[PDB]
């Protein structure tokens, strides 16, 4: 029922610059609704199920917009981690923990478990070191991708019911994944490497072949758009588990001047939670947009996204937070745009 | 002397030749007279770097005074025989020798630089002995000059009869009119 | 009377194509079992063999279709189990016996009519031998081992109903001589073990050949030449390949193949994108040109006919986002140089 558009204009209060990456969440979230919603007794039977594969840089808000979507999300939604996953029931955790985790959710609902939408953060983690097969078993590498083959595809997997009283019971519910959609992504490591060798030649160093223009060519959000699953393999993937996840999505890096909007138009920006933080204490703040311009120069040179911008406010207003409980009679505070640079001090306004 | 330099790999560090280094890349030099030694040495990195990868390109770099026919017929065959495009420069100067194995690469692949030169001209020999000796390998040397004149035509597109005339002395061709006369494509004036 | 060959095969051709090796292997093989079984046994041959497939083939080729399909038309029971969570030692993952346990639920606890089932597994390949050995191989030769007890014929304990308390403390015997079984997965690396001995090296000499192309020997034709010699050296027991002497090999994918998978199956993408706009009242079609150049995306991706949506997917994704929001929108046309990307899907108003 509800629309992309709709949908989309939820998303895009709480997350700016990746249209592209809202447009593939809504139509599956669209897709998920029409897939269930319909008696499916039609023609046209076993509808495919487009899974999702999120890829960008770090910090660029994936992991921000698991927890957005739940909220508008009525079906069951979870928050899983590939990091515990272990296979073959290791000590570590077992792959149906991730459907136990959602019944918490679901309030132990199985027919309205399997409707449910799944997350699973830092898949990157568990990618081959390298492109020949492991020597050894790895427990939370290949292995892992091999047992969430069956599961991705369908299957029926055992389940502890509410964890049982004792070892009275000992018996497990069994619930379908065949319509269960996934969302598997993570920031990949060194992925820009792969691409330069098999999108440029180059590497020579004779007149013919061609050499880097510029020391900083072939940014990374560049080479994430012109990605293709023969990348992946050499990552580490296996092609069976990428089969299973068609669907690949791009999310370009920040820009300087998204960054002033994040500060802003975003309910959760740093400004208004510091601008809570003392509107408590009967202290207002100030930020200029003198201030914001030069804090996206030095935020994009730390390389970490929209994470490392908290570095920048804190190390500027530390020694302020420090001195102001002391003071009385502050009533409001500006930052201009020297303070940032440290060559100056914040100005203090009293009653 | 010859320096070393260390190329940097994620194994580790290693330690090679500045020769040893671009001939990885596939990269040739071919310095100074043509004799059957250095001749016989190049046909080896050829066929090395065929092995190795027999789609990628190889560049062969000419800066020579020209030298012996024999050996440099066998370059030649070797050239024509592998699949990869033999990509062929001309630096400082290209004889009658050293401007054969320049025109004799993939076409379109060929360049001058905007200062060489390239000078072509008839074979030279002598012999002493019997008359009987003089005109068996007076006939040798003249099917050598008219097979090495048909091959200067059929890669430079000019008539066998233009290339006669052209090699009966010593002729220099700047490296502007390289281009005009077919033996090359263009000229690697400056990185783009 | 039971179904014969041609019949049979003619009803996986309406869901499979390019299999026509693999088609004529396992409708033998039903159609052996169904005459073993059903006839006493009690003949001038007796304690007749029973044939075991291993299905080996590239990703996406339909090994896992073959397995469904097959199911709804036998009557027989039927499982579909896997390798993964297999655990040998009986640990807390999961026991080999959970399969017979499975097939109980199918067949609703008959052990005579049990006998008689068929068993699928996947993932074969995930319990291949490691050379390495640092453990304190549980998923790996363990498992084998506690195989051959099954392939070979004897009786393993199942809990019936998994009792209501202690009081019970018994299991049922349910004999596995009889029972056939279907091993197959896609095994990833086996062609550069075969590719090591049908090559004869590469010598770098003149008379010696070498690579000359990019490719060579074709997963298609090169496992063709695939032998059980071969698979020793992936990981696999010879003893456990023994029990398995059939053996089938898939050609990956035929860009003529795909064109008919798009059309002439009742499961294809294009009829299930059709049914999904069928109910928005709105129509979809496909150009004969548009389907030519999807076939040379998907095999450059190298992910077979489930790497195919990803193809569709990124053509419809802005139309899918503005589609719901446009009104007296009747009929959709895709066109080729929509799926490169150049141009914009047609639409027709009504
Ligand atoms: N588009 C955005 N708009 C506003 N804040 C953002 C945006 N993207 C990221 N952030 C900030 O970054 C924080 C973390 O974002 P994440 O979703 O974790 O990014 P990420 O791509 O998931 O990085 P990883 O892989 O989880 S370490 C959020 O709490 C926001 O403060
Ligand atoms: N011959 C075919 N005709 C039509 N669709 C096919 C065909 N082969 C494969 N497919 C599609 O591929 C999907 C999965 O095929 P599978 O049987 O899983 O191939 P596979 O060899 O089992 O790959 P793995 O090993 O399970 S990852 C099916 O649901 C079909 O949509």
């Amino acid at each position: 029922l509800p629309t992309p558009h709709e949908i989309r204009n939820h998303l895009d209060d709480y997350v700016i610059g990746q249209e592209q990456a809202k447009k593939v969440l809504a139509v599956a979230v669209y897709n998920h609704y029409k897939r269930l919603r319909n008696g499916d007794t039609s023609n046209g039977v076993e509808l495919g199920k487009s899974n999702i594969l999120l890829i960008g840089p770090t910090g660029s808000g994936k992991t921000l917009l698991a927890e957005t979507l739940a909220r508008l999300l009525d079906v069951p939604f979870t928050m899983a981690d590939a990091t515990t996953l272990t296979e073959a029931g290791y000590v570590g955790e077992d792959v149906e923990n991730i459907i136990q985790k959602l019944l918490q959710k679901s309030d132990y609902d199985v027919q309205k478990a399997q409707r449910g939408i799944v997350y699973i953060d830092q898949i990157d983690k568990i990618s081959r070191k390298s492109d020949n097969p492991s020597i050894t078993r790895d427990v939370s590498g290949e292995g892992v991708q091999q047992a969430l083959l069956k599961l991705i595809e369908g299957t029926v997997a055992a389940v502890p019911p509410q964890g049982g009283r004792k070892h009275p019971q000992q018996e497990f519910l069994q619930v379908d994944t065949s319509k269960i959609l996934f969302i598997c992504g993570g920031a990949f490591a060194g992925l820009d490497k792969v691409i330069s060798h098999r999108v440029e030649t180059g590497s020579g160093i004779g007149f013919g072949a061609t050499v880097k223009a510029k020391s900083d060519k072939a940014s990374e959000g560049e080479l994430l758009a012109q990605v293709e699953p023969e990348d992946l393999i050499k990552f580490g993937l296996i092609p069976e588990f990428i089969g299973r996840l068609p669907v690949v999505a791009t999310l370009n890096e920040l820009s300087e001047e998204a960054l002033i909007q994040i500060l802003k138009e975003p309910k959760n920006a740093l400004t208004k939670q510091y601008q809570a933080l003392f509107n408590l204490e009967g202290v207002d703040l100030e930020f200029r947009d003198e201030a914001l311009d030069a804090i996206a120069k030095k935020a994009m040179a730390r390389k970490t996204g929209a994470r490392g911008l908290r570095s920048i406010v804190e190390a500027a207003l530390l020694d302020t937070m420090y001195d102001l409980p002391s003071m009385e009679d502050v009533e409001k505070v500006v930052i201009d745009e020297s303070v940032i640079d440290g060559q100056s001090e914040p100005l203090l306004i009293y009653g | 002397l010859v320096p070393m330099v260390i190329e940097q790999t994620s194994r580790g560090e290693r330690s090679f030749d500045i020769y040893s280094r671009l001939l990885k890349e596939r990269v040739i030099f071919l310095t100074g007279q043509v004799e059957d030694h250095m001749a016989n040495l190049i046909v080896a990195q050829m066929l090395f770097l065929e092995a190795e990868n027999p789609e990628k390109d190889i560049y062969l770099y000419i800066n020579s005074p020209g030298g012996v026919i024999t050996a440099g017929m066998s370059i030649y065959d070797t050239m024509q025989f592998i699949k990869p495009d033999v990509s062929t420069i001309c630096m400082g100067q290209a004889a009658s020798m050293g401007a054969f194995l320049l025109t004799a690469g993939a076409k379109g692949k060929r360049f001058c630089l905007p200062n060489s030169r390239v000078m072509i001209h008839q074979p030279l020999g002598g012999y002493q002995g019997q008359a009987t000796d003089i005109e068996i390998h007076a006939r040798e040397i003249l099917k050598v000059k008219g097979r090495m004149n048909e091959l200067m035509a059929l890669h430079t597109g000019q008539s066998l009869e233009q290339i006669e005339r052209d090699t009966e002395r010593d002729r220099f061709l700047s490296a502007p009119e390289a281009v005009e006369y077919g033996l090359v494509d263009s000229i690697l004036t400056h990185r783009n």
